[PDB]
């Protein structure tokens, strides 16, 4: 028999503050212990005001990425306005759903900035339960990521606080963030893409890491 | 698009059937007698044309024959359906068919194209003899679809004067020979024009066979 | 009033509807096709439009190919021919699906004759409105070239008209024989013919210098013609 | 999950847990799972999340149909005959849903259990989740009907406490909604458990606590 | 005709069918309901021939604690109720509560408007009258006619010269009123049109528990006060 | 109302007599002739009514390699009945694994015709056609329909009848029934007749196969009468 | 396919000067069996792209007709030589079919790598387009060479290689390609590739068939022996 | 007796309800459309039945580079420009390049044309302006009967007739001009058809690295100003 | 034929339709800034008819509201479509349509008897749908030819050149809530006065929400007659 599933590995690392959101994905595509290729993108643009980002197989990614872009363009063709982080986070809860005896294998973090200038990021599974978060990571590194996020970002186990943060605090933090997830992952690694939506629109910045 | 062409009259009546009526009448005749052992049907009709394609007598099943006035190629759609329903209930019950249920089958099958839509009835009336564990059987179907069971009956042109005839020398007692002889009568009102089916088996008879007769 | 559908003959043994489109589409605009002896010239004149000068300069093309190497053109309405012309490159693609050929001519011929005709019989359909010029070429078979009416007929020729002032251009046409003349030659008659003025036409031919093979005349062999 | 409904002197008491974990990784500690399926009637998420989040917003879209058309607040009962119902139909595909639906109607305060499998119960004291057996052992030790609010919202955020504290699948936080006749209340929007262990079993802080 | 187009506007702007089923509705027999506080009546002409017909059905009683009565077509009747009992259990099993007179009237003028719009349909030559309770516990009455418009009444009249008892049944409604003034008021209101006479109606009273008719004895003793008082 | 396949007053069907009239206004004409051990079909080699591809011009055809047909009528409904048939004879074959009768694929031709006979909606098709082939016994087969959906057998037959009639080794039984047919046409059509104007198709038990004699033999039989 | 029977070995693919360059040698194997040696790997789809497969061969039978008809559908409704399709429409096309095969898990059992030429600047070949009868510099982000997978990922590369040559060429061509390189270069890292195939892959063969995608369109070079 | 069905041909060889629905496109408001050597402008006037009513909307998206004018029935035309929404998005889905304008008015006029054979639909009664980028600026006409058009000018709607007679003295400066002397030729010729309030007119332009677009309200007095 | 065309470009049917949704009782919407408001006659043609059982006014969505007229089932079944649409986009995009999305839904529902791309004949309503979105409040004319207009006033039925006049008469942009309450009152009493004679709705751009009014708003715009 054919098993129609694989893996194709990577990571994609969310954040968000008050006024901003930050979204890091490696660029690595990997079949099994091997590369097809070192420059892979994970983050799509959805409207000039949100990214989806995704980890999983990556044919169902980018056949789910397209039709989400096909989906809000006739939105807007349509109904005359640009839909919400919150509008397009119900859409592609019930799309993922609609395929529940057969899920798309691709796990999803919906990153933006809202009406009220406020970043939302919401995190999804496969089969299209999703919850907002402040901060969330999907893909093989994950389980790696999200302790060090939980440290960090909603200090518990610490007695004294420090919540000063800034654009450019979060963005190295996601830098070490991404980092430490390349050498401890296996599947994670090459260039990657940080997208950072604040007030005004999208801005890209690239990083190489370990090409191991 | 399916609509009946077959509409009641003001005065309560399918027309389309009567014209039917009228083009079946306007044909060639042919008639049946039953016998107390053996029933017959008969037939009335170039140098060109072949003689042995265009049989109007027809076999239905081993016991069961068919003759008709009308139209040869709604005849030969009906003897189709026929052969295939006595096929149907062959295979399904194991014994040959009976002449009542064929009888039956044929009638609603007539009756059906009086109200189907986009349609018409047949133009044709029917005449089945048969042989069964319950006698001797001979029935005529109409285009209306209604089945008449007969002791002997005569269908097409000129079938009053023929009935007539028929009647006056019809008689219940008659043998096979009698009764061939009678239809014979009843059809001169040459050699090649009659043909003549008997039902032991049913069978056509051959040219010299109605020679002698 | 036996003229008011296609399927009903009339007591003289007509239907009037394939005779109505008989002149619908004799109203319509002139094709040509014809049979020179490295190809075949096919042609249109599309003067019924010539009032209409908004009209971006030759791009009104009634001149169409299937498989590259057979032109098809029509005369009658644009939607019925492209049905038409659809028909055909489906059943030549049904055709190299099956057997990994391109399709003989008569065999399409027959084919799409027998679309056309299939819509001659029932009376919830529209007859097409349209006549089909069908046609290739071959270093050895020559030019084969078809003539399908609206009627489910089809007849092979060795030149054909159709359209407006069918018979004027017949006659024309008929006066020399183009089995010895090439292409090149030919079009000084056939724009001679088109006279009795140069954005109002199209032409094609499948002859050597194309490789056998679907073409339209170039600017600087049209104009010296 | 731990998920526990009880009707009581005033109305309803529901609460719930927050987590998602998948198999042994906590997933997230914040999630919302009484989903209001319209002003009245209350859900409750337990087993799958995605089934149990698109069903019962499902429901509210058929209820706020039938309200819209019929110009009247459906009943409890008829919430759960249209759910139980509609899971029933979706029998041998696989889902996994456990949901407690409480409100007040014209009949007056109304609960019902209801299941993937078609199931539909009609009771008073209910809950649902891995931490079920505990929550119903803390609830069916304390359980009165002339208990106060406060008296009834401490009873289920102990019996929260509880089944958090033995169950591995459940934590994270507790959130408690009242109902009363006018519609509902959230007396507890979020309160992690570490404290409530703190307060409750734990409340010296001199060593660590033996089971 | 199986997907045509039976009934279409007029070049006025109307849809003559629908007034064709109405003066079919026009023939109908005469058709009284009168509400009062947690009762209804409702009191329907009958038409037999003496001494070969058997007496033996205008009004019916839909389910649990519905009731209706029709004026027009019997076999348009018929089939119209047969599905508004199906759909009367089919909301009792996809709800687990019983049809409220709202929602099966509703239904009922549902399916009639599409009879009246669908392809390869004629519309329903019948009015109807149906009477029952509310979720509530209130009771009402619903007339919808064959152009598929319903509407509730405190009490009304459908069928045969529907405007001559309307226009009595205004002037003598009282609200609410015992049973027996009730009956009495349904007995001189449908009598002011068909003849006096004991066999020429039959009534029926619809209470939460049950629709009871009421026996021919007492009909005939308030026929005879009817006859006595004019 | 003779519009529809319905019964007129006095019970005739009148579309199929306008049908009948239809196929005789095509001017064309056929003989079909048995012999002892071979059939003949002459037929004429002219459009249904200059640069017009006369050898294309046929009304035979080839249903099968031993079945063989002339169709009379519109060319269209000529063609489409020849593919019916054609389809015909290839589900007989493919169900039973052997060859069709001639007089099977007539029955079954006029059996699809008489749906058109019946339904309103269809339209008749305006085709007579005469099928010729040897059956499994080595004798000839003859049969012939027309419009109405009535077959016939024939010793020979015209789409007259009495110039058949006084007129009527295998290799002598052939050259003999040929002569018959060619005489028969020029006799019917009463002047002379050029070999390429006319059309001789042949089935005979020497050669199984449907074949139409060259014109180099049908100008030596002319020549010879 | 249920399975792989008679399967096609690798294929590599790169970008160089003045064009596209691919290989495959011309073996088929029936299981462990080299049943067929003369197999013509790889497909021209239309002057400006081709096709290779690795896999088996029905499927690649299937899918290079399936392609083909696209082709004369998309030159029956031509116009000009921008109305032609680039590699890119057809590499989304192979996507689309392996995707909604991989759907239904009844895939066709194959690697496929479309290669071609994306602008139409380059030379007027597609004025008048020929089916039955110096270059030029071409820059890199005008070529276009794509792989497509079983289950439907896809992607791009400067170099691909597919089947066993994702191990042992992927290495060298990762090492050793640059850009801008002279068709002798890329001539002989491919022979170099191949002759490291050949000695370790055993359903591989040393008889390789080069097809150069160029300004001057798809030129089949005669097939030739790896020497030793 | 010849036009109470769609499918008859009259005795002269013409589709009465055809020509019918090709008469119901002069009832509408007057559009124009020009273009040039690389922008389109598209202009038309927006209907007010009254001082209350908000002006109709004329002018509608299709694609990035594709927008449509419309002049007849509004719901044939809500449902054509529905269909090359779709249309476009699904090559844009399927394929990750832009739809071909001829494929689409080619899809569009057999769209039309289905409806005009069986008995049972009507023709669509309206008449549809594409104006487009794809490669170059291009303007399609299509009415109900089946047919398209290229055009270098173009306009149709009620009173249209001294708008074509401008647009056929002023043709030859079209290629030339700027953009902003575009837009005043297309104004003037929406003038000649006739008062340009604001409300009441609509204008939007595509070209050359410029996706379709309404020209704001204060461009629009602007514009309108330099009309004198 | 119910497809057939006019020499003149009509649809025979459409025409005919658009004669039925004149008879009816008449209606009127107002938008402003505040809010949109629509005020409704009612025909009690006797005593024994129950009032709020025949509702001229009605929700289409908890922020939308509408007054129809014309043949009033088919209105119901228009509603009930509109009503059904309209909780699927919420459900499936979690926030409130536009006004115009459900007024184009409504109207492409209206023409499916074209079969362009079941029913069988055109609707006979016309319908003035009101209510606040994001971009405001709104109020849309839909009618049986298909066509949408968005209006600052509008009424439909019986007398609908009176109402139009006096609202164009007397209609001002910046006039208040309670400014267009008086307006309607008046354009429904020049038409034509107590409670129950008239139902007004609101749906106001601080709520959103639906309201029907009752005893004591009725009376109380009433009492500031002129
Ligand atoms: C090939 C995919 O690579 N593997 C992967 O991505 N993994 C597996 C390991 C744990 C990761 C994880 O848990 N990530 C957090 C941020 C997430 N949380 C959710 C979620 C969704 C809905 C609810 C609700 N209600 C709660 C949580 C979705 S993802 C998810």
């Amino acid at each position: 028999r054919w098993y129609p599933y694989i893996d194709n590995g990577g990571t994609v690392i969310g954040l968000t503050g008050k006024d901003y959101v930050i979204l890091a994905a490696d660029t690595r595509l990997s079949l099994s212990y091997s590369i097809y290729t070192r420059f892979c993108p994970k983050i799509s643009k959805l409207t000039d005001k949100c990214i989806i980002g995704s980890s999983g197989m990556q044919s169902d990614i980018k056949t789910l990425h397209s039709l989400l872009q096909k989906k809000i363009q006739l939105f807007v063709l349509e109904h005359s306005h640009y839909p919400d982080i919150h509008v397009i986070a119900r859409l592609l809860c019930v799309i993922l759903y609609s395929r529940r005896f057969f899920p798309y294998y691709a796990f999803n973090i919906l990153a933006g900035v809202d009406e009220n200038n406020k970043g939302v990021l919401y995190n999804y599974d496969s089969v299209g339960s999703y919850c907002e978060a402040t901060h969330s990571c999907v893909g093989s590194g994950s389980q790696l990521i999200l302790p060090i996020l939980d440290n960090r970002v909603e200090q518990k186990n610490q007695l004294i606080k420090n919540t000063n943060f800034n654009l450019g605090d979060d963005i190295n933090f996601v830098k070490d963030a991404i980092t430490s997830a390349t050498e401890r992952d296996i599947y994670t690694g090459d260039k990657t893409l940080i997208y950072v939506i604040d007030k005004m629109g999208i801005n890209v910045n690239t990083l190489d890491l370990k090409q191991d | 698009y399916s609509f009946s062409l077959t509409t009641f009259s003001p005065t309560g009546k399918l027309v389309q059937i009567e014209y039917a009526l009228n083009r079946v009448s306007s044909s060639s005749p042919a008639l049946g007698i039953r016998a107390k052992n053996g029933v017959i049907i008969a037939t009335e009709k170039n140098e060109l044309i072949e003689e042995n394609s265009i049989f109007k007598i027809q076999q239905i099943s081993e016991h069961i024959g068919i003759v008709y006035a009308g139209m040869p190629g709604d005849f030969r759609v009906l003897l189709k359906r026929a052969r295939k329903e006595a096929i149907r209930y062959s295979l399904q019950y194991g014994s040959e068919i009976l002449v009542k249920e064929l009888v039956k089958i044929i009638a609603s099958i007539v009756q059906e194209f009086t109200q189907t839509g986009g349609v018409r009835p047949f133009g044709l009336s029917l005449l089945i003899c048969g042989v069964d564990v319950y006698g001797y059987h001979l029935y005529q179907i109409d285009p209306s679809g209604c089945y008449f069971n007969w002791m002997a009956t005569c269908v097409g042109k000129d079938y009053q004067n023929n009935m007539s005839f028929l009647e006056k020398r019809y008689n219940k007692d008659i043998e096979i020979e009698d009764a061939i002889h009678t239809a014979i009568l009843t059809l001169k009102e040459n050699e090649k024009n009659i043909e003549i089916g008997v039902a032991k088996p049913f069978k056509i008879l051959t040219q010299n066979e109605i020679k002698d007769y | 009033g036996y003229d008011l559908s296609v399927s009903t003959f009339s007591p003289d043994g007509r239907l009037y509807q394939v005779e109505y489109i008989y002149k619908s589409i004799n109203n319509n605009n002139t094709a040509l096709c014809l049979e020179c002896k490295d190809g075949i010239i096919c042609c249109c004149i599309n003067s019924n439009m010539d009032k209409n000068k908004m009209i971006k300069k030759n791009s009104y093309n009634r001149i169409y190919h299937v498989n590259n190497n057979i032109i098809i053109t029509y005369s009658g309405f644009d939607g019925d021919a492209r049905n038409i012309i659809d028909r055909a490159r489906s059943e030549a693609n049904t055709y190299y699906y099956n057997f990994h050929t391109n399709i003989p001519l008569h065999i399409l011929v027959n084919r799409i004759s027998l679309y056309i005709h299939a819509y001659t019989l029932y009376w919830h359909m529209r007859p097409f409105a349209a006549s089909i010029i069908i046609s290739s070429f071959n270093e050895k078979d020559k030019g084969d070239i078809y003539c399908i009416e609206p009627n489910g007929a089809c007849y092979k020729y060795s030149g054909i008209v159709i359209g407006k002032n069918k018979e004027m251009f017949k006659t024309e046409i008929e006066k020399k024989d183009y089995k010895d003349i090439n292409v090149r030659d030919a079009i000084e008659d056939i724009y001679k013919f088109i006279l009795t003025l140069q954005n109002l036409v199209n032409f094609s031919w499948i002859c050597k210098e194309s490789s056998y093979e679907f073409q339209n005349i170039h600017e600087e062999i049209l104009t010296p013609a | 999950t731990t998920t526990l409904a009880f009707k009581f002197k005033d109305g309803i008491i529901v609460a719930v847990d927050s987590r998602a974990s998948m198999g042994s990784f906590i997933s997230s500690q914040n999630v919302e799972k009484i989903i209001e399926i319209n002003k009245n009637i209350l859900g409750t998420m337990a087993g799958g999340a995605a089934d149990c989040l698109y069903w019962e917003k499902y429901l509210g879209k058929i209820i706020k149909i039938y309200e819209l058309r019929n110009n009247e607040k459906i009943s409890v009962r008829a919430a759960s005959t249209i759910l139980s119902n509609i899971l029933y139909q979706y029998k041998g595909y696989g889902l996994c849903c456990g949901i407690i639906l409480s409100g007040y109607d014209h009949t007056g305060f109304n609960m019902f259990y209801v299941d993937d499998s078609g199931k539909k119960v009609e009771g008073n004291l209910f809950s649902c989740g891995s931490g079920s057996t505990y929550a119903y052992s803390i609830l069916d030790s304390a359980y009165d009907y002339n208990l106060n609010l406060d008296q009834a919202v401490e009873l289920a955020r102990n019996a929260i406490y509880h089944a958090t504290f033995r169950d591995g699948g459940s934590g994270g936080k507790v959130r408690v909604f009242h109902i009363h006749k006018n519609g509902y209340d959230k007396i507890i929007e979020g309160e992690d458990v570490f404290d409530l262990h703190y307060h409750y079993t734990n409340p010296e802080q001199k060593d660590q606590y033996v089971m | 005709s199986y997907d045509r187009a039976i009934t279409v506007f007029s070049p006025d702007g109307h849809l003559l069918q629908v007034e064709h089923a109405l003066e079919a509705v026009k023939k109908g027999g005469c058709a009284v309901a009168i509400k009062s506080s947690n009762f209804a009546v409702l009191a329907v002409e009958k038409k037999n021939i003496p001494k070969l017909q058997n007496p033996k059905e205008k009004l019916i009683k839909l389910d649990e604690h519905n009731c209706l009565a029709f004026a027009g077509l019997n076999a348009d009747a018929r089939v119209l109720v047969n599905k508004t009992r199906l759909e009367c259990q089919r909301y009792y099993l996809n709800m687990d509560e019983p049809a409220p007179v709202d929602y099966i009237a509703k239904y009922v003028a549902k399916v009639q408007q599409k009879f009246t719009h669908r392809g390869g349909v004629r519309p329903f030559g019948i009015a109807t009258l149906i009477a029952g309770f509310k979720n509530n516990k209130e009771i009402c009455i619903y007339q919808t006619e064959p152009s598929g418009i319903y509407a509730a009444w405190k009490a009304q009249a459908i069928g045969k010269n529907a405007k001559i008892v309307q226009e009595f049944l205004e002037k003598n409604y009282q609200e609410n009123m015992e049973q027996k003034d009730c009956i009495f008021l349904a007995l001189k209101a449908i009598f002011e049109v068909v003849e006096l006479s004991s066999k020429n109606v039959e009534v029926a009273l619809l209470t939460e528990k049950d629709l009871t008719f009421i026996e021919e004895q007492e009909i005939n003793s308030m026929v005879e006060l009817i006859d006595q008082e004019r | 109302d003779r519009h529809l396949t319905i019964f007129s007053p006095d019970g005739n069907l009148y579309q199929i007599e306008y049908a009948i009239k239809a196929v005789k206004n095509t001017n064309i004409t056929s003989v079909g002739v048995k012999g002892e051990n071979c059939a003949v079909i002459i037929s004429q080699k002219k459009m249904a009514t200059k640069l017009l591809d006369y050898n294309n011009i046929t009304n035979i055809y080839n249903i099968t390699d031993e079945i063989g047909c002339s169709m009379v009528g519109m060319p269209g409904d000529c063609l489409s009945m020849v593919y019916k048939a054609r389809s015909e004879a290839s589900e007989f074959l493919y169900s039973n694994g052997y060859n069709v009768n001639a007089e099977t694929l007539c029955r079954n031709i006029c059996d699809k015709i008489q749906v058109y006979t019946q339904h309103a909606y269809m339209r008749l098709h305006a085709c007579s056609g005469m099928i010729i082939g040897i059956d499994e016994n080595n004798k000839p087969e003859l049969f012939k329909f027309d419009p109405s959906g009535f077959c016939a057998g024939y010793r020979a037959c015209v789409i007259s009848i009495s110039v058949l009639e006084r007129l009527l080794t295998i290799d002598e039984d052939i050259r003999n029934t040929t002569i018959l047919a060619i005489e028969a046409l020029q006799t019917i059509l009463a002047f002379d007749l050029k070999a390429s104007e006319i059309e001789v198709a042949i089935v005979s038990t020497k050669n199984r196969n449907f074949t139409q004699i060259s014109e180099k033999e049908i100008d030596n039989y002319l020549t010879y009468i | 396919t249920l399975g792989p029977v008679v399967t096609g070995t690798s294929v590599i693919a790169i970008k160089y000067k003045h064009g596209i360059m691919i290989a495959a040698d011309r073996k088929a194997s029936y299981g462990s069996y080299a049943k067929f040696q003369n197999v013509e790997r790889i497909f021209k789809i239309n002057n400006k792209t081709v096709m290779g497969f690795s896999g088996e061969l029905a499927d690649a039978q299937y899918l290079h007709e399936l392609l083909t008809r696209k082709n004369i559908n998309n030159l029956s409704e031509k116009k000009r030589k921008e109305d032609m399709y680039t590699p890119q429409h057809y590499h989304s096309y192979v996507s689309r079919v392996f995707y909604v095969r991989k759907n239904r898990i009844d895939p066709l059992f194959n690697n496929i790598i479309i290669a071609g030429i994306n602008s139409q600047k380059y030379d007027n070949n597609d004025d008048n387009v020929l089916l039955y009868t110096e270059y030029k510099e071409i820059h890199k982000d005008d070529l276009y060479i794509g792989f497509v997978d079983m289950h439907g990922t896809n992607f791009c590369d400067d170099y691909i290689t597919t089947g066993y040559a994702r191990y042992f060429a992927l290495t060298l061509l990762r090492d050793h390609y640059k850009d801008n390189m002279t068709e002798e270069e890329a001539r002989i890292l491919i022979n170099e590739c191949l002759r490291i195939l050949y000695f370790r892959d055993a359903t591989s063969s040393n008889f390789i068939q080069i097809v150069k995608v160029t300004s001057k369109g798809v030129e089949y070079e005669e097939p030739y022996i790896l020497p030793c | 007796l010849y036009d109470t069905d769609n499918i008859i041909y009259s005795p002269e060889g013409r589709l009465y309800q055809v020509e019918y629905a090709s008469e119901a496109i002069k009832q509408g408001t007057c559009a124009v459309a020009i273009k040039s050597k690389d922008y389109v402008v598209v202009s038309g006037l927006k209907k007010c039945i009254s001082k209350l009513s908000f002006p109709q909307e004329k002018i509608f998206k299709i694609d990035d580079y594709i927008g449509i004018s419309m002049s007849g029935i509004t719901s044939d035309a809500k449902v054509l420009t529905k269909f090359m929404q779709n249309e476009c998005l699904s090559h844009k889905f399927l394929y990750n390049e832009n739809i071909n304008i001829e494929s689409l008015v080619r899809s569009v006029a057999d769209k039309y044309q289905k409806n005009t054979q069986k008995s049972s639909k009507r023709a669509f009664g309206v008449g549809l302006m594409i104006a487009a980028y794809h490669n170059e600026p291009c303007i399609f006409e299509t009415r109900p009967n089946g047919s398209y058009f290229e055009y270098d000018a173009l306009s149709f709607g009620a009173r249209s007739h001294a708008s074509k007679t401008y647009l056929e003295k002023n043709l030859h400066l079209f290629e030339e001009c700027s953009l902003e002397e575009l837009i005043l030729h297309c104004l003037k010729a929406l003038k000649c058809s006739l008062e340009l309030t604001i409300s009441n007119t609509a204008l939007a332009v595509v070209g050359k690295n410029h996706p379709w677009q309404e020209i704001s309200s204060l461009q629009l007095e602007e514009y309108l100003s330099k009309v004198k | 034929g119910v497809n057939t065309f006019s020499p003149e470009g009509r649809l025979f049917q459409v025409e005919y339709a658009l004669g039925a949704i004149k008879l009816g009782s008449t209606a009127v919407g107002i938008c402003v800034n505040d809010g949109v408001i629509l005020a409704s006659e009612r025909r009690i043609s006797s005593t024994l008819i129950e009032k709020d059982s025949v509702e001229k006014l009605l929700s289409i969505d908890d922020h939308i509201g509408c007054a129809m007229s014309g043949l009033m089932a088919d209105a119901r079944t228009l509603i009930d479509y509109a009503r059904v649409e309209c909780n699927h986009y919420k459900f499936i995009y979690n926030e409130n349509i536009n006004i115009k999305s459900c007024v184009e839904l409504i109207s492409e529902l209206a023409l499916d008897f074209s079969n362009l791309s079941i029913m069988s004949r055109p609707f006979g309503v016309a319908l003035l749908i009101g209510g606040v979105d994001k971009n405001g409040p709104c109020l849309w004319y839909t009618e049986p030819s298909g066509t949408n207009t968005r209006f600052s006033a509008a009424s439909i039925g019986s007398a609908q050149e009176g109402a139009e006049l006096l609202l164009q008469e007397n209609y001002k942009k910046d006039m208040t809530f309670e400014q267009a309450e008086i307006l309607a009152l008046t354009v429904l009493r020049q038409v034509m006065l107590s409670t129950s004679n008239v139902e007004i709705c609101a749906i106001k751009k601080s709520d959103q929400t639906f309201y029907k009014y009752n005893t004591d708003d009725i009376s109380r715009i009433i009492d500031v007659l002129p």
